[PDB]
C-alpha cells in the first residue's frame, strides 16, 4: 500500500482543505541570521533596479548620490523589476483619484489627521514593535529609547518641557543643528550624530531610531484617513469588513458590464515592493496633497520623505577568517571588509568593490528605496490610484479594468468582450504598473476565470469564503501578569470567530490548549491535580478552608467556567458572586503590597 | 527567584512572614507571595466600588444573563448584539437566540410537520392496512400544540402549509388541496398543457429491463427548490427548454438536476449507469421503487453522479451576446462554454396561484391521484427515518414508540432494585440484618436485568460481585449503593478467569466499583440521592451509617488502611500474590490513589 | 509454586536436557506439598522479593 496525502482534493474543493497545507501559525524555528551576505546583495540589487547611471556629489557628506528617479535608462528587459519613476504620470494618476473621489477630499482628510495630531502626547511614541537606539547602537522597544534621548537632552541642554509631538520633533530638528551632544558619559559632534540619526539595522526588516519615527507616524496617519474613503482599501482592517468589500466590489461588477462582455480575475503578488519604492515620489506626491492646506503639513509631511532620501544602512556582523585545518579563527568587523577584500573569495568582494564608494566607516549611504514596512498604507494609496485608471483608448475598445490591492498583493479584474483585448488590457495595466516602479512578479501571480482567486490568505470561490489568518497569543515571550493574559488571549479567540477563522469546535479546542500553557507558563495547576510544585505546597494545605471551588481563580488552583458564549466576560466578573467572601475580599483589598484589577500583578 | 516587585510598609502591615513553609516569598518578592497573601492576609469590604466603577462589564454580563437560549440551525444566505455576533451566528451556522420577543408559531409548524412526516412513515409498516393504521394513529395523537392541547385532527385542516406530508395526511381526511405536487424535495407546478402516460424501457448491466412511464405530450411547468425558481417545458421523454431566476451554484444545480429527472431527459434513461447494477434493488425491504426515485438516491450519495448527470446532458460552447444568459457545469453565472436549453437571468420567477381546491384518493403505497393520474405526493419523497425528540405531545396507539433502549433498560432495573427495598420483610434489609446474601442471587430483578450483561465473559464478573456482597454482609460493613451498583451481575454462575477493574454491560457501555459514572453516581450529603444519567433517583429509605462503610466495596479481598506513601503501587493482578499485613497502594480511579491491605 | 518447580525439576532430569542454572533457584519451593492455583509467572519470598523462571532479574541473574 502507499498513503498519498493529497487525493481528498479531487472529489471535494480547494476552499475546505487549503488549510492542511500550511503549518500552525507560531513562532517559527527558520530563525535567519542577517549577517553581511544578504544586506549587500539587497543593497546592490537595489542599486541595479535603478536602471540609470546619474550622479550627484553631495556637500554634506562628499559622496555620491544615485538619483533614480525621472532619469529612466537601459529601457531593454523591462520585464524586470524597474525603480525609475516618473512624476509627471504619478500627479496625473493622483489628479484622476481626486477628481473621482471629490475636490476638497485631500485637504479634508489633511485637515482630520492634523486636528488628531495636536492633540496627540509624545509619549504615544512608546507604542512600537522596536527601534534602534542612537547611543547604545541597538536594538530595543521604544520606550527605552526615548527615556535614553529624553535624558541625554537632559544631560546636554536641558530637560524637554513640551510634552507633545509638536516640540519633541522641533527639538530634534534643532538637535540636527547642535555641535555637540552628551549623555551618560560621553559626548559626540555634529557629523556623528547626524549618522546615527540616520543609521538603521536589519532585524533584513528595517529597524529605524526615533528622531524619524514622529514624522512616520503622521504620514502614516494622513495615509490611513485617505484608504478610509478609498473603497479598494483592504489595508486598514479584515475579514467581515474584508468580505463586504469583496461582496460590494463583485455585485457592482456584475450590474455594471453588459451581457456580450465575459470578465477574468487575477490573483497578482508584487514583488520587491521594498526595493521599488522611493520616498521621492513620496514627497512629489505628499506636496501635491497638501497644495491647499496649511503650511505647516506642507512642512510637516516633507520631512520623513528626505529623512529616508539618506538612510545609512548598518552592516551586520563582518566576516570572518580561518586557516586550512581551521585550528585557527580571526573575526573583523565590516568597516575593515575593505582592508582585507584581497582574501574574500570572488562572489563576496565582486558583491563588496562597487559599493565601496558609499562606505563611509562602517554602513552604506543608501540614497533611497524603502526597507522597512512602513508607508505601507501610502503605497496602498499609489496601488489604488494605479487601479483608478481610465482613458479613451480602453473606452473606444469597450473594456475597462478594476480590484483591490493590499500593501504588496493585489486582485485584478479586467473585462471586455473578446479573448484577445483582455491580453492587450493585461498589457497596459501592467506597462502603467511599472512606468512608477509598481512590478509583478511571473512564478508566482496567476489567473483564471471571476469565481476563482485569492487575497491575504482568503481564498475566495464561488462560495465558502475560507480563512487562514488563525493568530494566537504566546505568553512566555509577552509575560505581563496573572489575570490579564488570559482574558486577552479570550478576546483573541472571540475576535478570530468573528472574522470567521475560527469555528466553534475550533475555539473551544483552542481555548483549553491556551489554558494549559498558561498554567505551565506560571507554574501552576488545580487542587485536583497530584502535583508537588512551590506554589502548589500553599495551596495544598490552604485549600480545604474554602468551598466555592468553582469560584476559585485560574492562578490559584481554579477551574474554568467560561465558554464561547462567555468570552468577553472575564472570569473574575463570572465568579464574584461565587468566591467565598472571605477569599474574594482578600483577593480585592486596595491594601494589599501590589483588564481586572486583581490582587494577581507581576510588577 | 523574586523578579516581582512590591512595597515594604505594605508587606510588614499584613504581617507576610518569609519561608512560611520554605517558601521565601522575598523591595522583591516572589510570585507564591500573591497566594499567601490572598489565602491568609488582610480582609476589606470593597465589592461595590468594584462594580460601580466596572460597570459597563458587569452590565454586560447581566445582559448576558438575560437571555433565553434557542437552537441552531445549518444553512447560508439564501450594538448589544454586536457584542455577541460571534457567539450568535456565523455563515454555516446560526442561532436564534432571542432577548424580549416571542411568537411560538412558525417552530410550531416546524413541529407539526415532523411529527406528520413521522406518522406517515410508521404507517409504512404493513401492505393493507396502511390507510386504516394512518388514521388510527392520526386519532390517537394528541399534542400540547402551542399553548392549547388540541388534536392532531383539525391541525392538519386549520393549517394552511403546502408539503408532501400535510397533503399525504390530509387526503385521508377527504380534506382540501392546492393543486401543488411534490416531486422529492422539490415544489413543481403546472402552467400549461397535457399529456397522457406511456411505458418504456430502460436497462441495467446492458442485458436486463425494467419499465417506468412519463408523458409523450408537451407540458409546461414551474418548478422551485431551495432559493432558486425555474420554468420549462418538458415533450416527449426530453427537456425542451428552461429559464432559471435564481441564483445559486448547488440549488441551482439540484434543482436542474430534478427537474430533469422529471422531464426523464437523458441517456441513463435508456441505459444506466455501473453503479446501479451494484444493486439493481428498486425495491425497498418487501415493496417496489421507481427508476426516478432510485436515480434520485443515487445522486444524494455525491455530487460527482450531480456531474455525471449534468454531462449527459449536451454541452456546447456559448456564442456572443448570450454569456450573460449561459450557464456553466458548477452553476457559474457566464462562461464561454455553457449546457444546451438553458438560461439564466437575475430576480426570482414569480410564482402562480392556484385558487382551485380538490381531493384525492390514496392507493395502497399511499400514493394520492387527483386525476390523469398526476401523483400529487407519496412516501417516497420524504426523507429517511430521523428520531427526533417530541415534546408537547401524546401517543398512545401501539407503534407510539419503541421506547426501548440499553440505557433504559438498566434504568428500569436499577429502579425495580431500588423499589425492592420496600423497609419490610423479604427485602433488601432484612435479608442483610439476617445475612442470606444467597438469596440475593436468585431475585426476579437480577433475573430481569441479566440479558443487559455481556454474556462472554459474565462469569468472572458474577464471582467478583457474589465476593463483595458476601464480604460486605457477613461482617455487617456495607453501603447500599456500591450493592445495587454491582447486584445485576450476581444472578449467573462464577467462574476463573482475569478481571480488569469495570463491568461491561452489552451495549458497549461499563459499570465500576468504588467511583461515580454518568450510568450510576452518588456521593455523601445527598446519599438520598442516586443519580442515573443525572436522572435523580429517590431511596425508600433513610441511612446515615449504613453507607459511610465502604471499605469493602472497592476491591474484593482486601480494605481500605490508614494512607502511607512508604506502600508501593501495584495493579489488580498482582494483588493475588499478596500476603497479609503487607500495604499496598492502588490508583482507585482517575488520579485517585488509596491504600489497601488483605483480609 | 511448589508443584511448578517440581514440574520443572522432573522436565529437566527425566530427559537429561538440562541448565544447572535453573534448578538451583527453584529448589527451595519443592519443599512442600502441590496444591491448586493460578501461578502468575513469579515466585515470592516473604519478604516481596521473586525471581522468574528463565529471565535475571536483581535477586538471581
Amino acid at each position: 500500500m502507499e498513503i498519498n496525502p493529497y487525493l481528498m482534493f479531487l472529489n471535494n474543493d480547494v476552499t475546505s482543505l487549503i488549510s492542511t497545507t500550511y503549518p500552525y501559525t507560531g513562532p517559527p524555528p527558520m530563525s535567519h541570521g542577517s549577517s553581511t551576505k544578504y544586506t549587500l546583495e539587497t543593497i546592490k540589487r537595489t542599486y541595479d533596479y535603478s536602471r540609470t547611471s546619474v550622479e550627484k556629489t553631495s556637500k554634506v557628506f562628499n559622496i555620491p548620490r544615485r538619483k533614480f528617479c525621472n532619469c529612466l535608462e537601459d529601457k531593454d528587459e523591462l520585464v524586470k523589476p524597474t525603480g525609475n519613476v516618473d512624476i509627471s504620470s504619478l500627479l496625473g494618476l493622483a489628479e484622476m483619484m481626486e477628481k473621482r473621489m471629490g475636490e476638497g477630499f485631500f485637504k479634508h482628510c489633511v485637515m482630520e489627521a492634523e486636528t488628531e495630531i495636536l492633540k496627540m502626547h509624545f509619549s504615544r511614541l512608546t507604542e512600537g514593535r522596536q527601534t534602534y537606539d542612537w547611543t547604545s547602537e541597538r536594538n530595543m522597544p521604544a520606550a527605552t529609547a526615548l527615556q535614553l534621548t529624553v535624558d541625554a537632552i537632559k544631560e546636554t541642554e536641558g530637560p524637554f518641557k513640551g510634552t507633545t509631538m509638536l516640540e519633541y520633533c522641533n527639538k530634534m530638528i534643532e538637535m540636527l543643528d547642535w555641535k555637540e551632544i552628551k549623555f551618560k558619559i560621553d559626548s559626540i559632534k555634529h557629523d556623528e550624530f547626524l549618522i546615527r540619526a540616520l543609521t538603521i539595522n536589519t532585524m533584513a526588516i528595517a529597524t529605524p531610531g526615533m528622531i524619524v519615527r514622529p514624522f512616520s507616524k503622521i504620514v502614516e496617519t494622513v495615509a490611513q484617513k485617505i484608504c478610509e474613503k478609498l473603497k479598494e482599501s483592504g489595508l486598514p482592517v479584515g475579514g467581515n469588513e474584508k468580505k463586504a468589500k469583496l461582496k460590494t466590489t463583485v455585485t457592482s461588477l456584475n450590474a455594471r458590464m453588459n451581457s456580450d462582455q465575459f470578465a477574468v480575475n487575477i490573483t497578482g503578488d508584487n514583488s520587491k515592493w521594498n526595493e521599488c519604492q522611493q520616498p521621492e515620489a513620496y514627497l512629489a506626491l505628499l506636496a501635491y496633497i497638501t497644495k491647499d492646506s496649511s503650511d505647516l503639513m506642507k512642512d510637516l509631511c516633507s520631512v520623513a520623505p528626505v529623512l529616508f532620501c539618506n538612510k545609512f544602512v548598518k552592516l551586520g556582523q563582518g566576516i570572518r577568517l580561518s586557516n586550512k585545518r581551521k585550528t585557527k579563527e580571526v573575526i573583523i568587523k565590516a568597516e575593515k571588509m575593505g582592508k582585507y577584500k584581497n582574501l574574500m573569495r570572488e562572489e563576496y568582494k565582486n558583491l563588496f568593490e562597487p559599493l565601496e564608494k558609499y562606505i563611509q566607516k562602517d554602513v552604506c549611504f543608501l540614497p533611497g528605496g524603502m526597507l522597512m514596512g512602513m508607508f505601507n498604507m501610502l503605497s496602498t494609496v499609489l496601488g489604488v490610484s494605479t487601479l483608478c485608471y481610465m482613458d479613451e483608448e480602453l473606452k473606444a475598445k469597450g473594456c475597462f479594468w478594476t480590484g483591490l490591492q493590499s500593501s504588496d498583493d493585489f486582485v485584478l479584474f479586467a473585462v471586455a468582450s473578446n479573448w484577445s483585448n483582455i491580453h492587450w488590457t493585461i498589457r497596459r495595466f501592467n506597462a502603467v504598473c511599472k512606468l512608477i516602479g509598481i512590478n509583478m512578479s511571473l512564478e508566482k501571480s496567476y489567473g483564471s476565470l471571476p469565481e476563482l482567486f485569492e487575497f491575504t490568505s482568503m481564498f475566495f470561490d464561488g462560495e465558502f469564503v475560507s480563512n487562514l489568518a488563525m493568530e494566537l497569543p504566546a505568553f512566555t515571550t509577552a509575560g505581563v501578569n496573572e489575570g490579564v493574559d488570559f482574558t486577552a488571549a479570550m478576546s483573541i479567540i472571540k475576535t478570530n470567530m468573528i472574522n470567521n477563522s475560527l469555528s466553534p469546535s475550533t475555539a473551544l479546542m483552542a481555548l483549553r490548549i491556551c489554558l494549559q500553557e498558561f498554567r505551565a507558563t506560571y507554574r501552576v495547576h488545580p487542587w485536583d491535580s497530584r502535583v508537588k510544585g512551590g506554589r502548589m505546597k500553599i495551596i495544598n494545605e490552604f485549600i480545604k478552608t474554602i468551598e466555592n471551588k468553582d469560584g476559585l481563580l485560574i492562578a490559584d488552583g481554579g477551574k474554568l467556567m467560561n465558554n464561547i458564549s462567555t468570552l468577553h466576560i472575564p472570569e473574575e466578573v463570572l465568579k464574584f458572586e461565587k468566591m467565598d467572601e472571605q477569599y474574594r475580599n482578600r483577593v480585592f483589598n486596595p491594601k494589599n503590597p501590589f483588564a481586572v484589577v486583581s490582587t494577581h500583578s507581576f510588577r | 527567584k523574586f523578579p516581582i516587585i512590591a512595597n515594604k510598609r505594605m508587606l510588614e502591615e499584613a504581617q507576610i512572614p518569609k519561608e512560611h513553609n520554605n517558601v521565601a516569598l522575598w523591595v522583591l518578592a516572589s510570585a507564591s507571595c500573591i497566594n499567601y497573601w490572598n489565602f491568609c492576609g488582610p480582609c476589606v469590604n470593597n465589592s461595590e466600588v468594584i462594580k460601580e466603577v466596572y460597570k459597563s462589564r458587569f452590565g454586560r454580563l447581566e445582559r448576558r444573563k438575560e437571555i433565553m437560549w434557542k437552537e441552531l440551525r445549518f444553512t447560508l444566505v439564501d450594538p448589544e448584539r454586536m457584542e455577541l455576533i460571534h457567539a450568535l451566528g456565523g455563515e454555516t451556522w446560526i442561532q436564534e437566540a432571542n432577548t424580549a420577543g416571542i411568537s411560538n408559531v412558525d417552530q410550531r409548524k416546524n413541529d407539526i410537520r415532523a411529527v406528520c412526516r413521522k406518522v406517515c412513515l410508521a404507517a409504512n409498516a404493513s401492505i393493507m392496512n396502511a390507510k386504516s393504521k394512518l388514521v388510527e394513529y392520526i386519532k390517537s395523537t394528541s399534542m400540547r400544540i402551542g399553548e392549547t392541547e388540541r388534536k392532531l385532527e383539525e391541525l392538519i385542516l386549520e393549517t394552511d402549509d403546502v408539503s408532501p406530508e400535510v397533503t399525504l395526511c390530509k387526503s385521508a381526511l377527504g380534506g382540501q388541496l392546492g393543486k401543488t405536487l411534490s416531486f422529492g424535495p422539490m415544489l413543481l407546478k403546472k402552467i400549461s398543457g397535457s399529456g397522457v402516460k406511456v411505458k418504456d424501457t430502460v436497462y441495467i448491466q446492458g442485458v436486463r429491463a425494467v419499465q417506468f412511464e412519463y408523458w409523450s405530450e408537451q407540458e409546461e411547468f414551474y418548478g422551485e427548490y431551495k432559493s432558486a425558481t425555474a420554468l420549462f417545458s418538458r415533450k416527449e421523454r426530453s427537456l425542451e427548454w428552461i429559464t432559471i431566476g435564481g441564483g445559486i451554484n448547488e440549488d441551482r444545480k439540484r434543482l436542474l438536476a430534478m427537474c430533469m429527472i422529471f422531464c426523464r431527459d437523458g441517456d441513463y434513461f435508456k441505459d444506466a449507469p455501473a453503479t446501479i447494477t451494484m444493486a439493481d434493488l428498486s425495491t425497498k425491504l418487501g415493496r417496489e421503487i421507481p427508476y426516478q426515485y432510485v436515480m434520485m438516491n443515487w445522486i444524494q450519495k455525491s455530487e460527482d453522479n450531480l456531474e455525471a448527470l449534468l454531462y449527459s446532458r449536451g454541452i456546447v460552447e456559448t456564442n456572443p451576446g448570450k454569456m450573460g444568459s449561459s450557464m456553466g457545469i458548477d452553476g457559474s453565472k457566464r462562461a464561454i462554454k455553457s449546457l444546451r436549453a438553458v438560461t439564466i437571468q437575475s430576480g426570482k420567477i414569480d410564482m402562480p396561484e392556484s385558487k382551485e381546491k380538490i381531493h384525492l384518493e390514496l392507493s395502497d403505497n399511499l400514493e394520492a391521484f387527483d386525476s390523469s393520474g398526476r401523483i400529487v405526493a407519496t412516501i417516497l419523497d420524504l426523507p429517511s427515518d430521523k428520531k427526533v425528540t417530541f415534546q408537547d405531545v401524546s401517543f398512545q396507539h401501539p407503534d407510539l414508540a419503541v421506547l426501548r433502549d440499553e440505557k433504559t433498560a438498566i434504568t428500569k432495573g436499577y429502579e425495580a432494585l431500588i423499589k425492592r427495598l420496600g423497609t419490610g420483610d423479604n427485602d433488601i434489609p432484612s435479608l442483610i440484618a439476617k445475612k442470606d446474601y444467597l438469596s440475593l442471587y436468585n431475585l426476579p430483578e437480577v433475573k430481569l436485568m441479566a440479558p443487559l450483561i455481556r454474556p462472554n465473559r459474565k462469569g468472572v464478573y458474577s464471582r467478583v460481585a457474589r465476593k463483595l456482597v458476601s464480604t460486605q454482609v457477613t461482617t455487617g460493613h456495607y453501603s447500599l449503593h456500591e450493592l445495587i451498583k454491582v447486584l445485576p451481575f450476581t444472578y449467573f454462575a462464577p467462574k476463573q478467569g482475569m478481571f480488569e477493574g469495570r463491568l461491561f454491560f452489552s451495549n458497549d457501555s461499563f459499570v465500576e466499583p468504588g467511583v461515580n459514572n454518568n450510568v450510576f453516581s452518588w456521593s455523601k450529603a445527598d446519599s438520598s440521592k442516586i443519580y442515573c444519567h443525572g436522572i435523580a433517583i429517590r431511596v425508600p429509605l433513610v441511612v446515615g451509617d449504613e453507607h459511610m462503610d465502604t471499605s469493602l466495596a472497592l476491591l474484593e479481598g482486601f480494605s481500605v488502611c490508614e494512607n502511607d506513601p512508604r506502600a508501593p503501587m501495584v495493579t489488580r493482578q498482582d494483588l493475588i500474590d499478596v500476603g497479609f499485613g503487607q500495604k499496598v497502594r492502588l490508583f482507585v480511579g482517575q488520579g485517585s490513589v488509596r491504600t489497601f491491605k488483605r483480609t
